[PDB]
């Protein structure tokens, strides 16, 4: 329920309300005067399990709409000329567990003439190793042509191990990258890196770090201007955790037609009124019912190759 | 006419209601009158009269010395036909006559109800003050004990006066609900502005809607207050999906009928045959709650009538009650 709501008096606010409703669960009538709960705050809901429960429910509210559209035709997907020739991971997908450190200092109150003792906190975070995509493909077109490089990492068996269907699994896919590049009139071989991904943001500079460096530019005559726009998920989060034994996921490279995409206009974190640059709806083209895979499979500009992820203990 | 006349007649009509009248005039009337032989006294050319008769004749009207609730869709219709005669009388000769003629072969409840509403709304009942229900039909306002004490007085022909009765409940805020004055008002308020009024009857009760909203908001408020004064907490709102937490035993009796049925506590709402399903409310409640939330009430055609205005709350009271 944001304020762009058409009839807020009628459709009220499912999702916000569902946040406060799940948190006083510990004290509804508030006979205990327990403060708010983990779910009634954004820096902290991901903590509680029902967070994911409640969002699965909002998810399939949307999936219901999402899914009322007629599946896409062959002429729907194809971007004539363009054809993904091969898809390759240059490097290794290996995920493991780093260690990180932040500072508990704003936490302890130390008032005055009593001095500051450096206290810190050390946490255990996941991580993978940079890797690079070698996308092999010819532009049968006479032209030069723009191109949206859309790459989702979907699943393949069940955990019963039943093996799904890019119907059962289309909706299960996580966006890995999205980028626009011109593809010259023949045999090219696009190379791109874990690093350059568009859904990622590096860790952030520490506070003392941004203190030191602000401070040294006073007494001096600042550009980091890398963290002024924030949206993404941690680079460490790029790929999923996996098995030490390793699993095979399915990589989806779908290349759509830049000129119609970007038929109009950071633009990643439109924080300031900046028109989202892509025009395809979101999750394109796996956002729609895919009844017979028979189809995804016969558009030149869509290609799927199985990758394998391993977890170092 | 007069009034000390109209009045007299009334008093006679409503005397010892549970038994054929002892006032001789009322009875030769009761016998000799024919509501169908001078269709002229009636402003309908007696369509009303001719409709009661038809029923009275096929004898398909509720029996005498039997109970009657104003909630019974038939009992109501019958009661309300008497209203419709009494109502289109040009003068007293026609009222007295009917509310005599009928008084003697129509059921008492329909009758008491009919006479009052008729006196209250009909053009012809200005001068009159109606006796207090509580003394006309004391079983509905008097205890089950005092009533029996009274039957004993009578059996033995020894007079008396008995003291009525009312630490274990919330029959601590009882003095409010069981008062013969409130009970009166509550019925009167609903005689004044009946739910069954059609503007065919003659005029239009103005804001019965807001009136309805309000009158119940105040009993509800007045009630909440008394419980305040009794270390009691404001009243729970009733839900159809929950238990009826707090039940009572009324210890009250009908004249003809038996003793009012009692309710055990912590009971579950049962689907009641003939009236309506529990769920039937739940949905009604929804339909209601969606008008409020949309901004409009939608009629039979699919015409949305707006209520986000002053006439609002009455239109709402028209659909709610
Ligand atoms: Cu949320
Ligand atoms: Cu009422």
């Amino acid at each position: 329920s944001s304020k762009y709501s058409s009839n807020v008096q009628y459709y009220g606010s499912l999702h916000n309300t569902a946040h406060v409703m799940l948190g006083r669960q510990g004290d509804p009538h508030g006979k205990f005067n327990l403060p708010p709960g983990v779910m009634e705050h954004f820096e902290t809901a991901t903590r509680d399990p029902s967070f994911f429960r409640l969002h699965k429910y909002m998810d399939n509210i949307f999936k219901k709409h999402t899914d009322s559209f007629p599946p896409y035709t062959h002429d729907n997907l194809e971007f004539s000329g363009m054809v993904v020739n091969g898809v390759a991971i240059d490097g290794e997908l290996i995920t493991f567990f780093d260690e990180f450190q932040y500072s508990l200092i704003n936490a302890v109150d130390s008032g005055e003439n009593i001095e500051d003792v450096e206290i810190n906190a050390r946490v255990h975070r996941l991580n993978h190793n940079e890797f690079t995509y070698k996308i092999t493909m010819s532009n049968n077109n006479d032209g030069e042509r723009l191109a949206t490089f859309r790459i989702f990492l979907c699943p393949i068996e069940d955990n019963n191990g039943i093996t799904l269907t890019l119907d059962e699994a289309r909706w299960f896919c996580i966006e890995l990258d999205k980028f626009f590049q011109k593809v010259p009139s023949g045999p090219e071989t696009i190379e791109r890196s874990s690093k350059d991904s568009s859904v990622t943001v590096p860790d952030m500079p520490s506070f003392q770090s941004l203190k030191e460096q602000a401070d040294n530019a006073v007494n001096g005559g600042l550009d980091l201007s890398a963290y002024e726009r924030s949206c993404g998920i941690p680079d460490r989060m790029l790929l999923p955790k996996s098995k030490p034994e390793g699993m095979e996921f399915n990589l989806y490279v779908a290349v759509t037609d830049g000129d119609k995409d970007t038929e109009g206009h950071h633009a990643q974190c439109g924080v300031h009124g900046e028109a989202y640059p892509d025009n395809r709806p979101l999750g394109y083209p796996l956002e729609r019912r895919i009844p017979d895979e028979r189809v995804i499979d016969g558009v030149s500009n869509i290609k799927h190759v199985v990758v394998k992820i391993v977890h170092h203990l | 006419t007069g009034n000390a006349q109209k009045q007299q007649d009334i008093n006679h009509l409503l005397d010892k209601i549970y038994e054929p009248t002892k006032y001789p005039d009322l009875k030769d009337i009761a016998e000799n009158f024919n509501p169908l032989g001078d269709t002229s006294i009636y402003n309908d050319h007696g369509a009303a009269v001719e409709t009661l008769m038809k029923e009275l004749n096929d004898h398909r009207l509720l029996e005498q010395r039997h109970w009657y609730s104003l909630f019974n869709t038939r009992q109501r219709k019958e009661a309300l036909m008497l209203f419709a005669v009494l109502n289109q009388c040009k003068e007293w000769y026609c009222f007295r006559s009917n509310a005599a003629y009928f008084r003697e072969r129509m059921n008492e409840g329909e009758f008491v109800y009919a006479l009052y509403v008729s006196v209250i709304h009909s053009k012809l009942g200005d001068g009159i003050v109606l006796p207090p229900l509580y003394q006309i039909t004391p079983h509905m306002f008097t205890n089950s004990e005092v009533i029996d004490k009274a039957y004993s007085a009578k059996m033995t022909q020894k007079p008396g006066t008995f003291n009525v009765s009312f630490k274990n409940r919330e029959q601590r805020v009882a003095y409010f609900g069981e008062d013969i004055g409130m009970n009166i008002h509550h019925v009167t308020w609903h005689m004044d502005f009946p739910f069954w009024w059609e503007d065919s009857y003659g005029y239009h009760l103005d804001r019965k809607g807001e009136l309805f909203f309000w009158v119940h908001h105040q009993l509800t408020a007045r009630f909440d207050f008394e419980r305040l004064s009794n270390w009691l907490d404001p009243v729970d709102e009733l839900h159809w999906d929950r238990i009826i937490r707090e039940g009572f035993a009324p210890l009250t009796s009908y004249k003809y009928g038996g003793e009012f049925p009692v309710r055990p506590d912590n009971i579950h709402f049962e689907d009641v045959d003939g009236v309506a399903h529990v769920h039937d409310l739940e949905i009604t409640e929804s339909r209601i709650h969606e008008a409020i939330d949309h901004g409009y009430i939608t009629d039979s055609d699919g015409h949305t009538i707006d209520i986000r205005q002053p006439k609002g709350i009455e239109l709402l009271g028209d659909i709610i009650e």
